[PDB]
RNA sequence: UUGACCUCAAAUCAGGUAGGAGUACCCGCUGAACUUAAGCAUAUCAAUAAGCGGAGGAAAAGAAACCAACCGGGAUUGCCUUAGUAACGGCGAGUGAAGCGGCAAAAGCUCAAAUUUGAAAUCUGGUACCUUCGGUGCCCGAGUUGUAAUUUGGAGAGGG
RNA sequence: GUUCUUUGUAAAGUGCCUUCGAAGAGUCGAGUUGUUUGGGAAUGCAGCUCUAAGUGGGUGGUAAAUUCCAUCUAAAGCUAA
């Protein structure tokens, strides 16, 4: 198998042959559009590991998100507020620039779901990621149990509630002590805590 | 029920209980614990002393069940036995036949020699026990066997 | 504000708290709720005990470790040891777990006499569907009870070795709270020369 | 709609007071005083045959 | 361990009857492969070493190991990670000009 | 010259799909101040209102990189309790969980990582026919830059 | 309850011996900054920078080094009540 060789090697990020890669094609990448038709994806078996296979139906986009903070808008600087508020030049945007590489996407093509997203370049200005994107209309995966399950409406624009992979990482959505405030939803889970339970025979 | 309230006997008295120059208003001395070291000091202490400051260690991840030890005094030592069997142990004191008492299953931690039992040789099985609840225990003719 | 001695009050009240006030008036209506769809589902779950055998668990956390308590699963080495195999028995209604171990034998020993006494009362019916129908039994807790064990006998003779059953605790702790510094002892002295 | 509406009542005294009440159904001193019409009856408590 | 079958001391624990029961799989994730022993040693002959590696081992042979895992520590995350690295380190230049 | 391959386009091409509404409940982003601290700036109100994006009849979560330190528990959720507790905070005002225990309800699973290599065994589409939420035959195409079968750590596989 | 079709030298389960046993990377982790949390020498999240290992890694509620133990198997996904 291959795909062990490759795997391997996609960890020598600062290698001679893969940095020499990757400068050559945060180049071809930077001339095309932000949001782009990918004809194959660039690393096979990180993909294939998220869920995509090589049959019709399964798109590749890439697509490029500015980095760096978030500037609040906050028109010349100001808050009118309380000083712990003023601040707005160190705000953090708490989902990933990966889950906004995703949120874009599925708006361009609205009629596919998106599967999962990896990291495959980036420079100062740009961080570069492609996104897995699934036929729901297809009959490859309307049949294929394996995969029917995206065609069931629950699954619309899982990128834009944070079902995705990054998106339950920036949800925080795990198991232990370490995630007692998230882990069946933040907002949920406050008002489990916050609510006035009473019966009818109070206790 | 309202009916039997101060309320209904306050109809046609203007101030309705609260007085003519208090003047009852929102909040003349503050919301709730407010000013408790400026203008109610003189409550604060007097009535609760300590309230301010920090005297012990801190215990972070504290588990209430680790400390989890009751405690069951000399005094009873036999509400554990049924009462049908408990004095027919009773008027037959005697080794060989001593009765078996686990306070674990009875939901106890520590023996504590508080009270006098009779002289009769008792089997205890306990987690812990004091100095002289043993040596009261002992000079009865009974043992304690630690367990876990 | 504070005034007439009276013990300090921590009411967390100073949220809109009255937007998320819930009264459990549905309490009886939730009740024949339940009971109802207790009922349609043992209809369509045909005389099946509603319920899976759970095996007997004794607790962690020494406040609750004598006790013993119904569990998840047959724990993948008990069943085995009962005769069949783990997928034939989640069809038979014995719940497996595969994620916990077994570290006692008197537990072990119970939960495999759990199962013996489990497919000695079963009659488990062929795919033909000859059907001889065996009038349902709602629970199959209540045909199998937990039961705690029976750890000692009423009465004994008194075994008086002189130990005074304190000293020995006061020697385990202390032996424990100086037993670090002690294999250093013997650790400074055996670099000697 | 969170004002009290169910009031909690201690079993033992619940059952003190259904006691009360079946010694209520006693001699007609409390049933003749309650509104009911036992004037010409045989006796109280009445015990009539299961066949009802 | 051996319970001593009182509530405290080192072995504190009601005495039970031992069964030791069958390791699990999952247990065995750290020793992969010898195939895996074969890809990963390739490699890293193919991909050679990375920028920060190339400083380890100029360090190694001059300044000798106690300063490498400084700079070790400095460029991975922990402590541990830095001493497995630089003995990582040692036995290229092992391999490389011994014989 | 001719025929492929790769990438990128065009068409009122063949067949589909996305928008908007609703929004009580749900999943996220963004985000105040009045107020409280008898002033006020941290704090509090509040990880709230308003603003924005996306679903369903529930959603979300979910079969441990968990809890534990025990004679060990055993996916998730909810209720009772833990508990106004551990802890946080001009340690002021105030804020504030979680493990165990009882109960409701119970259900488990599969991809990547392998040579089928004595046979791509896989699938969309078009067309013809038929018992038409599909089936069979044929013909193009997708696909070896890997579609099926087997395997998912509780194991499992090659073999005997 | 009845009835029509035999799928198949198909598929599945269990015993013993032998050799193996592949398991997710700009990710874990670390520094810093902001925000958030009861989480307090930093609970979660995010930006930037550094950047892993394979008898390894994470966790074990006080920061660090050293020596053990316990416990799970992350960086992929589905699922009623």
């Amino acid at each position: 198998g291959a795909y062990k060789y490759l795997e391997e090697l996609q960890r020598k990020k600062q290698s001679d042959v893969l940095r020499f890669l990757q400068r050559v094609r945060v180049w071809e990448y930077r001339q095309k559009n932000v949001i782009h038709r990918a004809a194959r994806p660039t690393r096979p078996d990180k993909a294939r590991r998220l869920g995509y296979k090589a049959k019709q139906g399964f798109v590749i986009y890439r697509v490029r998100v500015r980095r760096g903070n978030r500037k609040r808008p906050v028109p010349k600087g100001a808050t009118y507020g309380k000083p712990t508020n003023q601040g707005v030049n160190e705000l953090k945007y708490q989902r990933s620039l990966r889950a906004t590489a995703e949120e874009r996407v599925g708006r361009r093509a609205a009629n596919l779901r998106v599967l999962n997203s990896y990291w495959v370049n980036q420079d100062s200005t740009y961080k570069y990621f492609e996104v897995i994107l699934v036929d729901p209309q297809h009959k490859a995966i309307r049949r294929d149990a394996r995969y029917n399950w995206i065609c069931d409406p629950v699954h619309k624009h899982r990128e834009a509630r944070g079902l995705t992979a990054t998106g339950k990482k920036s949800r925080g959505i795990n198991k232990g002590h370490k995630f007692n405030n998230t882990k069946a939803g933040r907002r949920k889970t406050w008002k489990r805590q916050n609510t006035l339970s009473l019966w009818r025979y109070r206790k | 029920p309202s009916r039997f309230t101060k309320t209904r006997k306050h109809r046609g008295h203007v101030s309705a209980g609260k007085g003519r120059i208090g003047k009852h208003r929102k909040h003349p001395g503050g919301r709730g614990m407010a000013g408790g070291q400026h203008h109610h000091r003189i409550n604060m202490d007097k009535y609760h002393p300590g309230y301010f400051g920090k005297v012990g260690m801190r215990y972070f991840h504290k588990q209430q069940a680790h400390f989890w030890k009751p405690v069951l005094n000399l005094d009873k030592l036999w509400t554990l036995i049924p009462e049908d069997k408990r004095d027919q142990y009773l008027k037959s004191a005697s080794k060989e036949t001593a009765p078996v008492i686990d306070t674990l299953a009875a939901g106890y931690g520590k023996i504590l020699g508080k009270g006098r039992i009779p002289n009769v040789p008792v089997i205890v099985k306990a987690r812990f026990v004091s100095k002289l609840a043993e040596e009261k225990i002992r000079a009865a003719g009974g043992v304690v066997e630690l367990i876990a | 504000a504070i005034s007439k001695n009276l013990p300090i009050l921590k009411n967390h009240f100073r949220k809109h708290w009255q937007e998320r006030v819930k009264v459990h008036f549905d309490q009886a209506g939730k009740k024949v709720s339940r009971r109802n769809a207790r009922a349609t589902r043992a209809a369509k779950i045909a005389p099946r005990p509603l319920d899976l055998l759970r095996p007997v668990v004794r607790a962690p956390t020494v406040k609750y470790n004598r006790k013993v308590r119904a569990g998840r699963g047959f724990t993948l080495a008990e069943v085995k040891a009962a005769g069949l195999t783990a997928a034939y028995a989640r069809t038979i209604g014995i719940a497996v777990d595969h994620r916990r171990q077994n570290r006692n034998q008197e537990i072990f020993d119970a939960n495999v006499q759990r199962l013996k006494e489990y497919q000695s009362k079963i009659i488990v019916f062929p795919r033909n569907g000859k059907a001889p129908e065996a009038e349902q039994v709602l629970s199959a807790a209540a045909t199998f009870p937990i039961a705690q064990p029976a750890t000692d006998v009423e009465a004994r003779a008194v075994q008086d070795n002189g130990e005074s059953a304190f000293r020995t605790l006061r020697l385990a702790r202390s032996e424990k709270k100086f037993r670090g510094i002690r294999e250093k002892r013997a650790r400074e002295k055996a670099e000697a020369e | 709609t969170w004002r009290k509406w169910n009031v909690k009542v201690n079993h033992n005294e619940k059952r003190y007071a259904t006691a009360s009440a079946i010694a209520a159904t006693a001699v007609a001193s409390l049933v003749l005083a309650r509104g009911h019409r036992v004037e010409k009856i045989p006796e109280i408590p009445l015990v009539v045959s299961t066949d009802l | 361990t051996v319970k001593t079958g009182i509530a405290i001391g080192l072995n504190k624990g009601k005495k039970v009857t031992s069964m030791t029961p069958a390791p699990k799989i999952s247990y065995k994730k750290g020793a992969a492969s010898n195939r895996t022993k074969f890809v990963r040693s390739l490699v890293r002959e193919i991909a050679g070493l990375s920028p920060y590696e190339r400083r380890l081992i100029d360090l190694i042979r001059n300044s000798g190991e106690k300063r490498a895992r400084k700079v070790a520590k400095k460029r991975l995350g922990s402590f541990t990670r830095a001493k497995a690295k630089v003995e990582e380190m040692n036995n290229i230049i092992a391999a490389s000009r011994r014989h």
